[PDB]
């Protein structure tokens, strides 16, 4: 009669809340993080950090990933960065571009992080007016 | 000379819809504009990225919608640039954020529990409009002490606003205050709260009301303290009985019991009568001198008992206000800035020693006598005076005028206005009048703009800008007409269930020199809506009559409200609040918890143009340069 | 009958506090937006007004609360039981119910009962039915006491029936009634443990173990609860306080000059943006004061690109030879200025092609072959006498800050920070200069090679653990202790930390002036590293299991920081010892405490009033009732209540009361004397005070009006009206225990049987039941009293039956029993008796194990031998002996 749900899948490199619990109830929450990486680039997360227990005894959404994704520093030729300044580049990382007088923009000027650490849409070009 | 300008809030909510106000004056054909916020000072995110083009079918009038998303503490203010590209020409911002995502708001099925039983509460989830939301809350339950026992963490998506929950209160337990405590857990920092008591307890079978025939007490009365006890049963039949009445003083957090001031008497057909002496009183206390009571309280307690025995209540009336005067006079309502010859509006707020409202009252500015008018339900009065065009304040006395009264006993207050300050002594103003009624939805408010420059340049305003603000942000702008010549023009405001609890008008319009320099001129209005629902709910007989009903019967509930709307019951015994009365949810409540979470801080006008844009809640930046100050500071300001 | 039947009447009980917690959507089509629900609901049986809420949730609308709607359910005629939240095991009390009449022109009469239930004495039996007749006036009301006595705890019910001749109205009500047992609810601490595995347990685990609560006071048959309690214990790592966004004001410059100089004025500005963006200064530096800063920095960056050489190296002069440092100089600052600004890649990776190709000597070294011409802006580089090891490990530490942005454009970058590693690896031992082991220990560190004996001499070389110093210019030892924190963050060594950063701060130093770029440089790339790697608190992870012997199965709980205040609790009924085990990161808290019902030395009742009732024949049934009442306070008590019931078929003369009404501090309702209808059975007198230093004593007449077999106790009840907690009650009845309340309360006491009914082949048959546990012949060694209980200290002299308890001949064991039983019992000090039971009379473990003695407790008085010597003594001395010698050689049957 009453809905309840077995315990959030446990990912890889990662873990959520109430790990200690095993039976969730009825809307019952869990939120996943990533662990600390040995490397020199922590781990992102992809994905809704949050789900909790609803109807038919399922999760609401799948289970995130924790994984190291790092895109390669994004160059503009005749052009300039004017958002996104830094030096390195995770998941959902977002660069803004701006080509320079006497150039015009081939391509987005907004470009973000993939989850398989390639830059979506591809870096643009700027080109001779 | 086209000047571009943008217009946002003074403080930016998270996982709120903001708008965004862009306009281009003086512009000729299209003005495509790109609009950006970003993360302060880093600007490493795109919080926000939309588009949109001014038109002169739009009057080169637009906005943009963007919401900010959840963030990522140690208390520091965050900030974003807001960023307007017309054409090719850039206007910036860098605007405080508020980390609130919106309200909650919790229900207990009682005020008070004995061990073993369960508590029913809900939690009501919405935004800072008011309306239903789905998200992840985070609550606790804490005992009289302040530690949490209970922790969960739950999700109200798909559940149209409303979070049903339950804890079970353990036989063996610590008596006292509980506490339930909720937070949207991407805003932590905003923690909503409620009470319950848990006590050993069984339920009275009626009810005692203390009334004293005054709302106050009057230092000079030499009938001292009357009080009024009512016993009725809690089916409706009065009580036959008697009632130990007696009083005691109220000096800060200090209570002083007047033991001679104990009194029995027969409770008769419901009904007692019982006075507080003054002679007892001033012998109660050690201070000779009659008038240092003046600004403490009385306390009145009352516990009645059945002719069987059966059964005994108490109650208490606490908080009658020792005072000289039955009358409170307050100027919160009235704008602290006026325009030197023009007229001022002044709202008088009176209200009666609890801070209750005060009605038909007479009120009178000292001075000018003939300047006087009468307070209305709820206790505000509006008189309108003509001021000098000379830059000197404007001191305001206001008196009260009840013929009933001697002249020691009215009240009295002072207040001061300052002259708005013109942009290079240009003498250049707005003035908007506004009618002060009980104002409700459906209805049109007329909003009088009148102007008042030189007339080698009235010709130059063709028209005016004007912004609504409501529940902390941009509900309507829009634009007021005017031709050459038209000094005073009105606007036809309709008023939905939008403008709910209250709003601000802010308007403005602007001109070039006069000196080749650009002249921003502002004013705004601050206006009350009749507190009620945004649809309705009301609960009745679905009978016939049949009444009074039988233990066991069935009966017939009557529900209207709005389609759609998802409605939560319960029933409680009356005994229960005879026994608490206190944290029961109601509308007002909830209002009140808006109005204090709203941006704008002033009842309007301003120092100058700037002044009156960030008083109402407002910023405003230009192409040319003006632009309103900095706001860091989530709170208004301070006496 | 002219009645309705006790069996045709069903009792009201449903009484919730709340109820109708429902949830429904409207879902019918609207006049004007307003849907209008119908729904049925059942009223429940309580007699009262009903507040109904309602809230309502739009999804355009928004929320609603709706104003309350009132529902009165009401009868004419109906009882009121009203009970006590609690009452006490064996303690007699009297409850009322109260008859309301509220028909205008109609008198009542009504034949009242209250129900039989064996777990009250009652007037009302199994068999014998309590039944009285009575007449309500018209718009009245009237009491109707009922003395009882509870016999077990837990929650009872009680349940009274009405009806009145000649029409068909009735009404019953049935409500459940809290029995508690007698004495005290105590607890006791039983253990405060503080948890901390790190410091505690061994190898980093911490076993605990707790012992049983002590409760040698327990009352005899009542539960207890063990309760565990676990809470994290949060702590706090102080950070240092940021520089003062003031302080660096002045490091807001405008950058001009060559080469060099150029770099000397863009120091300062990237520092101070880069130092206020990561401690969020900007809003008390002033927010809109950032933009001017950047320009500042763009400008500086745009006026050095012009003394770019075509190598893209750096020198002051484009026709000056490039330097080396220089070139590695505006990496460092480019590098850190790329979260700033627009900076081109290929000038800044450009730059490290060509230190990389040009300047990288075969043994790893970076050499310069063109020394700058401002020698101040180098800091503690110049006059090295360690040249090789201090340039290149501030080569490569500009390399390391470059290699991500330069990663796809340069790909002997690797291999060229590892060359240079190996060269500062093979010879950091051999350096004698505290600058040189601090940058080349940071050089190293960034690669995770500084290691062993490396680490060893690059944490010994610093002073008293703080400073990193040679003797020489100050500004070189701030450069340097500067470079060894961020070497500590860099190896996590936070210990060490902060002493480091505090003789840093102390220093005062805030940046500029003549030879300060690299001071001011590192100063604050270190302070803003320590702001944004320094931990806010202690971790705390504890994993701590209990094991209780009563489970099977390990309760496991975690504590964390992010909810170290919550408090984790387990409960037991049992009273075991038990195991608690601790492991992980961090502090904590365990705390067990026992809850209990403990024996009472005192009395718990009348502790604020004193009362004694008295009721003697006067010298037309007519006795006179006498009342004394006194305070137990220091002062008199203030205005009291006496509220007096009559025993049955009584009434109080009325020119006795009147003299009393007239009394000068007493009243007595008009109401209470304007009454003559049965309804004179209950009296209500008030006291303006009730004195503290004697008795106040007052008396009355009382008539009997009425014959009866069941004649009830009546009861005075004292108080003062603002505390009817602190009450005392007496019962009354005249006399010359007995009968009939007493006796029914007594039942329990014992297995009851009258003396010389009593046969052999009887005792053989119930004391080979199989539940009779123990036989004994006991012989009464001492009477103990308590409050509540009688304790009966036995010395046991034949174990003719023996059971769990291994009692040996000789020794002795403690029977309790409640003090209403002593005069049943007739336990006399001295006397011999048997004495038989079951295992539930049992009480705590050995050696501390007691008895009850209950209602299926055999007690016999057993005479002594020359009683047995009389003729009329023979048949029970004998059948005894008998008894014995059956149960001793043969046992009970099989
Ligand atoms: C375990 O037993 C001890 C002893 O009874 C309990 O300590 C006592 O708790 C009671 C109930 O809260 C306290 O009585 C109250 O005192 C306050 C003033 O401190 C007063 O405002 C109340 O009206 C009431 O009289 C009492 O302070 C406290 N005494 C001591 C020595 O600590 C304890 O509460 C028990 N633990 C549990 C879980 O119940
Ligand atoms: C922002 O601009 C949009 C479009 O002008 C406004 O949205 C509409 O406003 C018109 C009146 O001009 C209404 O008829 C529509 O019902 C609105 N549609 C939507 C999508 O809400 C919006 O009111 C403006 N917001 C302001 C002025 O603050």
């Amino acid at each position: 009669e009453k809905v309840l749900c077995t315990p959030p899948p446990k990912i890889k490199n990662g873990k959520h809340t109430f790990s200690e619990v095993e039976v969730f109830e009825y809307l019952d929450a869990v939120t996943y993080s990533c662990d600390p990486a040995p490397g020199p680039d922590p781990f992102s997360l992809i994905g809704e950090s949050t789900i909790y227990c609803g109807d038919n005894s399922v999760w609401s959404r799948a289970a995130p990933e924790c994984k190291v994704v790092k895109c390669r520093f994004p160059v503009v030729e005749n052009g300039k960065q004017i958002s996104g300044f830094g030096k390195k580049f995770y998941y959902k990382a977002t660069v803004m571009f701006e080509c320079d007088k006497g150039f015009y923009l081939d391509g987005s000027d907004t470009i973000v992080c993939d989850s398989n650490s390639t830059w979506d849409p591809p870096v643009p070009k700027c080109l001779k007016v | 000379s086209p000047m571009y300008s943008i217009i946002t809030p003074n403080i930016l909510r998270l996982e709120s819809e903001e708008t965004m106000v862009l306009e281009a004056h003086d512009a000729q054909g299209d003005v495509p504009v790109t609009v950006t916020v970003h993360d302060f000072p880093g600007k490493k995110l795109v919080l926000s990225s939309e588009k949109t083009v001014l038109t002169p079918a739009t009057n080169h009038m637009g906005n943009v919608t963007f919401t900010i998303p959840a963030n990522r503490e140690k208390g520091r203010n965050k900030f974003v640039t807001v960023q307007a590209t017309f054409g090719t020409q850039v206007v910036e911002k860098v605007v405080l954020v508020s980390l609130q995502s919106g309200y909650l708001f919790i229900q207990t099925d009682k005020t008070i529990y004995t061990p073993g039983s369960t508590v029913l509460y809900r939690i009501f989830t919405v935004n800072h409009k008011l309306l239903p939301v789905g998200r992840t809350v985070m609550v606790n339950i804490e005992n009289p002490e302040g530690i949490p026992v209970k922790q969960d963490s739950l999700s109200s998506q798909n559940q149209l606003g409303v979070l049903p929950l339950s804890w079970d209160i353990p036989e063996l337990v610590n008596m006292g205050q509980w506490k339930i405590r909720a937070y949207y857990e991407n805003s932590p920092q905003q923690v909503f709260s409620t009470e319950f008591e848990v006590k050993e307890y069984v339920l009275p079978s009626f009810e005692v009301i203390v009334e004293p025939t005054e709302k106050f007490y009057y230092i000079y009365n030499e009938k001292g303290l009357e009080v009024t006890i009512t016993a009725r049963f809690l089916y409706g039949k009065k009580v036959e009985g008697t009632a130990f009445v007696i009083f005691g003083i109220q000096d800060g957090e200090q209570r002083i019991s007047l033991p001679e001031s104990l009194k029995r008497i027969p409770i008769e057909d419901g009904s007692g009568e019982v006075v507080l002496s003054r002679k007892v009183l001033l012998d109660g206390v050690q201070n000779p001198r009659a008038e240092d009571l003046v600004g403490k309280s009385l306390y009145v307690s009352a516990t009645v008992i059945l002719h069987s025995g059966s059964d005994m209540v108490q109650a208490e009336r606490s908080g009658i206000p020792i005072v000289t005067s039955p009358y409170q006079i307050h100027f919160t309502k009235t704008p602290k800035y006026f325009k030197p010859g023009m007229p001022f509006d002044l709202m008088v707020f009176v209200t009666n020693p609890d801070g209750s409202p005060a009605y038909r009252v007479p009120v009178a500015v000292q001075g000018e006598d003939t300047v006087q008018s009468l307070t209305q339900g709820d206790g505000v009065a509006k008189l309108s005076i003509n001021t000098h065009p000379s830059q000197k304040p404007l001191s305001i006395t206001v008196r009260t005028k009840k013929q009933e009264l001697s002249e020691a006993e009215q009240a009295t207050r002072t207040m001061q206005a300052l002259p708005y300050s013109t942009v290079g002594n240009s003498n250049n103003y707005l003035h908007l009048s506004v009618l002060r009624t009980e104002l409700r939805p459906g209805e049109t408010l007329n909003v009088n703009f009148l102007l008042r420059m030189d007339r080698a340049h009235e010709a130059k305003i063709r028209y005016y800008t004007y912004l609504i603000m409501n529940k902390g942000r941009l509900l309507k702008a829009g634009r007021q007409v005017r031709e050459p010549g038209q000094d005073l023009v009105v606007l036809p405001l309709s008023i939905t269930t939008d403008f709910i609890p209250s709003f601000r008008l802010v308007a403005y319009y602007t001109l070039i020199g006069a000196s080749g320099q650009r002249e921003v001129v502002a004013d705004s209005v601050w206006v009350d809506v009749k507190d009620s629902c945004v649809g309705s709910l009301v609960v009745k007989s679905g009978q016939s009559e049949d009444r009074q009903p039988v233990p066991g019967q069935q009966m017939t509930l009557k529900i209207e409200g709005d389609h759609g709307a998802r409605v939560v019951l319960v029933a409680v015994d009356k005994g229960v609040f005879v026994l608490n009365k206190k944290n029961k949810l109601t509308q007002s409540k909830i209002w009140d918890v808006v109005e204090k979470a709203d941006i704008g801080c002033t009842p309007g006008s301003g120092k100058d143009y700037a002044g009156v844009f960030s008083d109402a809640g407002l910023t405003f930046t230009s192409s040319s340069g003006q632009q309103t100050a900095q706001r860091a500071e989530l709170q208004c300001p301070q006496p | 009958e002219d009645i309705i039947a006790e069996e045709n009447i069903v009792s009201r009980s449903e009484f919730p506090e709340s109820w109708l917690w429902n949830v429904e959507d409207l879902k019918e089509p609207p006049k004007n937006g307003i849907s209008t629900k119908l729904m049925n609901i059942f009223l429940k049986d309580s007699i009262t007004t009903w507040e109904i809420l309602a809230v309502s949730m739009s999804d355009k609308k928004g929320i609603c609360v709706a104003d309350p709607f009132e529902v009165t359910v009401m009868q004419d005629f109906f009882i009121d039981l009203r009970l006590p939240y609690s009452v006490v095991r064996n303690e007699q009390v009297e409850i009322r119910a109260v008859l309301y009449n509220y028909r205008q022109n109609q008198e009542l009469k009504v034949r009242v009962e209250l129900l039989h239930n064996p777990a009250f004495c009652s007037l009302a039996t199994t068999k014998r039915r309590h039944q009285q007749t009575v007449t309500i006036p018209p718009k009245s009301s009237l009491s109707v006491p009922y003395v009882i006595v509870p016999l077990k705890t837990g929650l009872q019910e009680v349940e009274v029936k009405a009806a009145v001749y000649h029409h068909f109205i009735s009404d019953g009500v049935r409500k459940s009634l809290k029995v508690v047992p007698e004495g005290i609810r105590m607890n006791k601490t039983v253990a405060v443990r503080t948890l901390d595995p790190e410091r505690l347990g061994r190898e980093g685990v911490q076993k605990e173990d707790i012992p049983p609560a002590d409760l040698s006071d327990q009352v005899p048959d009542t539960e207890s609860e063990t309760r565990i309690l676990l809470q994290g214990t949060p702590v706090a790592q102080m950070t240092e306080d940021a520089v003062d966004a003031e302080r660096l004001k002045h490091l807001i410059v405008t950058p001009s000059g060559c080469g060099e100089e150029n770099m000397i004025g863009m120091t300062p500005t990237v520092i101070a943006v880069h130092y206020l963006d990561e401690t969020e200064q900007w809003e008390k530096f002033g927010l809109e004061k950032r933009q001017g800063a950047l320009e500042l920095i763009k400008k500086g960056y745009t006026q050095q690109l012009a003394f770019r050489q075509p190598s893209s190296a750096f020198a002051a002069f484009v026709k000056r030879a490039p330097s080396t440092w220089l070139t590695a100089y505006v990496v460092k600052v480019f590098s850190l200025a790329v979260n700033l600004i627009a900076i081109d890649s290929q000038v800044l990776c450009g730059a490290v092609k060509w230190l990389i190709l040009e300047k990288q000597k075969p043994d790893g070294v970076f050499q310069e072959d063109a020394p700058v011409i401002h020698q101040e802006m180098i800091g503690g580089l110049r006059n090295n006498n360690e040249k090789d090891m201090a340039l290149t490990a501030f080569v490569l530490i500009s390399l390391q800050e470059a290699k991500d942005i330069c990663e796809e454009q340069v790909n002997s970058l690797p291999g060229s920070i590892t060359k240079a590693g190996d060269f500062l690896e093979a010879n950091y031992m051999n350096l004698q200069r505290s600058y040189t082991v601090a940058i080349a220990g940071y050089a190293l560190a960034q690669m995770g090679r500084l290691k062993g004996p490396l680490l060893n001499k690059f944490l010994t070389t610093a002073k008293d653990k703080n400073r990193w110093e040679d003797p020489g210019k100050q500004l070189y030892n701030v450069e340097a202790t500067s470079y060894a924190l961020l070497a500590l963050l860099q190896l996590k060594d936070f210990d060490f930390v902060p002493p480091v950063v505090r003789w840093l701060n102390e220093q005062r130093y805030y940046g500029g002036g003549y030879g300060s770029t690299q001071a001011t440089f590192m100063v604050f790339q270190a302070l803003a590293q320590y702001q944004k790697d320094a931990p806010d608190h202690q971790e705390l992870n504890l994993d701590v299991s209990l094991q209780l012997p009563s489970r099977s199965s390990k309760i496991t709980h975690r504590i964390h920081w992010e909810s170290a205040s919550l408090l984790r609790s387990e409960e037991t009924k049992e009273n075991e010892g038990f195991t608690v085990t601790a492991e992980g990161k961090g502090q904590g808290t365990l705390s067990v405490v026992t809850m209990y019902h403990a024996k009472a030395k005192d009395q718990l009742t009348c502790n604020k009033f004193d009362l004694k009732v008295t009721i003697k024949p006067a010298p037309k049934n007519t006795m006179i009732l006498e009342i004394c009442t006194r305070y137990r306070g220091d002062q008199d008590a203030t205005m009291s209540i006496l509220d007096i019931s009559m025993m049955t078929g009584f009434a109080p003369d009325t020119d006795d009361l009147k003299q009393l009404a007239n009394g000068v501090d007493r009243y007595i309702s008009k109401y209470e004397l304007d009454k003559a209808f049965s309804d004179r059975n209950t009296l209500i007198i008030y006291l303006d005070k009730v004195s503290h230093s004697e008795d106040d004593c007052l008396a009355f007449k009382v008539h009997q009006y009425f014959n009866v077999e069941l004649i009830q106790p009546g009861a005075v009840k004292v108080y003062a009206y603002y505390n009817l907690e602190e009450s005392c009650t007496r019962f009354y009845h005249p006399e010359k225990c007995r009968d009939e309340l007493c006796r029914c309360a007594e039942e329990n006491c014992f297995i009851q049987k009258s003396d010389d009914k009593v046969t052999l082949e009887e005792r053989l048959d119930k004391a080979c039941e199989p539940g009779v546990d123990y036989v004994y012949k006991t012989r009464l060694v001492k009477v103990q009293l308590s409050n509540d209980f009688d304790e009966y200290i036995m010395a046991i002299e034949q174990t003719i039956k023996s059971g769990s308890d291994e009692v040996q001949v000789g020794q002795q064991r403690t029977f309790i029993s409640p003090i209403k039983c002593r005069e049943a019992l007739k336990l006399e000090e001295k006397k011999h008796y048997l004495m038989w039971g079951l295992s539930s009379d049992f009480w705590g473990e050995k050696p501390n194990l007691s008895y009850i003695i209950g209602k299926d407790t055999w007690v016999e008085h057993w005479p002594e031998e020359d009683e047995c010597q009389d003729e009329e003594n023979q048949k029970q001395c004998q059948d005894l002996g008998a008894f014995t010698e059956s149960m001793v050689v043969f046992g009970c049957p099989n």
